[PDB]
This record gives structure tokens, sequence and C-alpha cells, in this order.
């Protein structure tokens, strides 16, 4: 599949 | 209410930057739980106290099939703990990585779960997720969804309540939370899209590894499908992804209620879903409990090893 995603917050 | 002592550490099933999930065994009772560990230190140092507060509470006053239930939540000097109900059968990203592509049953039988579940977070908690995307959805034992990770989940949205917070992963960002407007509870919906159109097409609708361009994509391009997708499923894909959210199916007042009445559900008995009556398309074929068959080797095969927080702890009424 694709790259493993990183959830983030600002 | 417990310790850290009340429980056996089996197995490990993922670390990160701000701790590990083990598999574990409760002492007083035999049943198997999903420990997320976190190093307060961590925690207070990359700024994530007020998300982990937000995961606890959303937790707390949630009790639904496809969202993961919390047994307790306690602490140490050192530490964070949230023991939850064990998802055998891991991450929906561990399947589609493996299969590519996922029928329109099967894309169906899992949408209607996280609406019904999204529903009820919408609805009757006022809460939205903001976070839907394949690392975050999960198999229980029977092959039912669970939607794990709440921290960034928004509190007291009613109605057509709206919020500021750029937050998300990239790939799955809302045209809206990109545009840095403000932003109601659609966003869920444009997040259904995404998970939903992976599921189906085998790839995100929109993708460049640079952020910005990738951003771009998402504000301008329009969605193009596999030629082989057929117009229920092309129909609903097109209208939870409309990059106007007052356009996006689900984006009324309507909400879910929207997305129920689709033809893509059609066949579907929505109080069904949420009993649990409909046959899952893949049950998790687990030969024992402990089978971790369904997470990396990377971590499945290891071995296993700052302020209070007010009213962190909490145990699960009976
Ligand atoms: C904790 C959830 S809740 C029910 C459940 N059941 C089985 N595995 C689980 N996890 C999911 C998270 N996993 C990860 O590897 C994730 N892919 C990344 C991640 C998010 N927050 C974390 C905190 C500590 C370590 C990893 C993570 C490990 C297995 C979970």
């Amino acid at each position: 599949g694709r790259p493993r995603t990183t959830s983030f917050a600002e | 209410r417990v310790t850290m002592n009340e429980f056996e550490y089996l197995k490990l099933l993922g670390k990160g930057t701000f701790g590990k999930v083990i598999l574990v065994k409760e002492k007083a009772t035999g049943r198997y739980y999903a420990m997320k560990i976190l190093k307060k230190e961590v925690i207070v140092a990359k700024d994530e106290v007020a998300h982990t507060l937000t995961e606890n509470r959303v937790l707390q006053n949630s009790r639904h099939p496809f969202l993961t239930a919390l047994k307790y939540s306690f602490q140490t000097h050192d530490r964070l703990c949230f023991v939850m109900e064990y998802a055998n059968g891991g991450e929906l990203f561990f399947h589609l990585s493996r299969e590519r592509v996922f029928s329109e049953d099967r894309a169906r039988f899992y949408g209607a779960e996280i609406v019904s579940a999204l529903d009820y977070l919408h609805s009757e908690k006022n809460v939205v997720y903001r976070d839907l995307k394949l690392e975050n959805l999960m198999l229980d034992k029977d092959g039912h969804i669970k939607i794990t990770d709440f921290g960034l989940c928004k509190e007291g949205i009613k109605d057509g309540a709206t919020m500021k917070t750029f937050c998300g992963t990239p790939e799955y960002l809302a045209p809206e939370v990109l545009e840095d407007n403000d932003y109601g509870r659609a966003v869920d919906w444009w997040g259904l899209g995404v998970v939903m159109y992976e599921m189906m097409c085998g790839r995100l609708p929109f993708y460049n590894q640079d952020h910005e361009k990738l951003f771009e994509l998402i504000l301008m391009e329009e969605i193009r499908f596999p030629r082989t997708l057929g117009p229920e499923a092309k129909s609903l894909l097109s209208g939870l992804l409309k990059k106007d959210p007052k356009q996006r199916l689900g984006g009324g007042s309507e909400d879910a209620k929207e997305i129920m009445q689709h033809r893509f559900f059609a066949g579907i008995v929505w109080q069904h879903v949420y009993e649990k009556k409909l046959s899952p398309p893949f049950k998790p074929q687990v030969t024992s409990e402990t089978d971790t068959r369904y997470f990396d080797e990377e971590f499945t095969a290891q071995m296993i090893t700052r302020p209070h927080f007010p009213q962190f702890d909490y145990s699960a009424s009976s």
C-alpha cells in the first residue's frame, strides 16, 4: 500500500 | 480499581514516540486486554497532555459496538495506562496492505459500522472524531470494526458549531481544514470518504510525498475513480468527497442520516448494524488468544521492559 501515516496537531 | 501488577505482560503490539501497546492478561479475570502505556515524561514534554485527557474523557462516556471500550485507566510516577478491549484482528491498514482492494460488499460492511459509530459520537455525545484513517480502524475477534485513538476529538460540538484546530493526518485532511477556515462535523464524512475510497480503490484519492503538493491536490483536483467502480459506490464517494462541506453528503442538519439513506447502503438495516446481526466478511483466523498474526513482527517478536494527573484514574462501571 502506501507508507504508514502520522497523526499531528497544531 | 487496579494497578500495574494485576496484569501479566504477554506480547508487544506497537511502539512509537509516546509509548507502547502490550497485549495483556488480567490476573483476577483471565480476560485479555490491550494496554496503551504512555511515558508521562514524553506526554508533558511533547505537549500531548490535553489530547491524552480528551481521550480519557471520550472513552469514559462512550459505549458503542464499534468504538474501542476502555476497562480501566490509571497512573504511576512515570506512566499513564489505558486498559482496553483487544482488537485481535489488527489494523485495517494491515489487511489492505496485503489484499490491495476490498470488494464493494466488504467495504459496504465496514462503512456501515463506521457510519453507525460516527453517528453515535455526533448525535449522542456531541463529539467530532477528526482522525479517521486506516491506521485507526481495527478489527475485533469477529471482524467488526473498532475505531481506536480518540485524542484528537473535539467535545461539546452540537449541530453546526465549528472548530479552528489544525490537526489530523495530512493525507486525510478535509479541504475546509486545509483552507484554514472554521469547520464543522462534516470533516468526519470527508474522512469516511477517504477510508472508503482506499478500501474500494486500493490507493488514497489524493497523494504526493510533499505535504504542500498533497494539500493542493486535496484543494484543487476533482476525484477520479477506477473504471470498474460501480455507479452507487462512485456516487457515495463523490458525495463524501465534495470539497465544499455544505455540499458534502452528511453535511447538512441531517448529518449521518444523509449517508444512511444513500443507494450504496440500500440493503442495510441500521438497527442490525448496531446489533451486530450482519455477516462480517472476514473473521480473523487466530489459533488461540495470544495469536498476534495481524500485528507487525517488528513488534510481536520482542521482550518487554512526571506530574500527577487530576482525576485521570477510572474504572468501567458494572
Ligand atoms: C491501543 C489500541 S485500542 C484496542 C487495540 N487492540 C489491539 N491493538 C491496539 N494497538 C493499536 C495501536 N498500535 C500501533 O502500533 C499503532 N499502529 C500506532 C500507535 C498509536 N498510538 C500509540 C501508542 C503507543 C504505541 C503505538 C501507538 C498497537 C496496537 C489497540
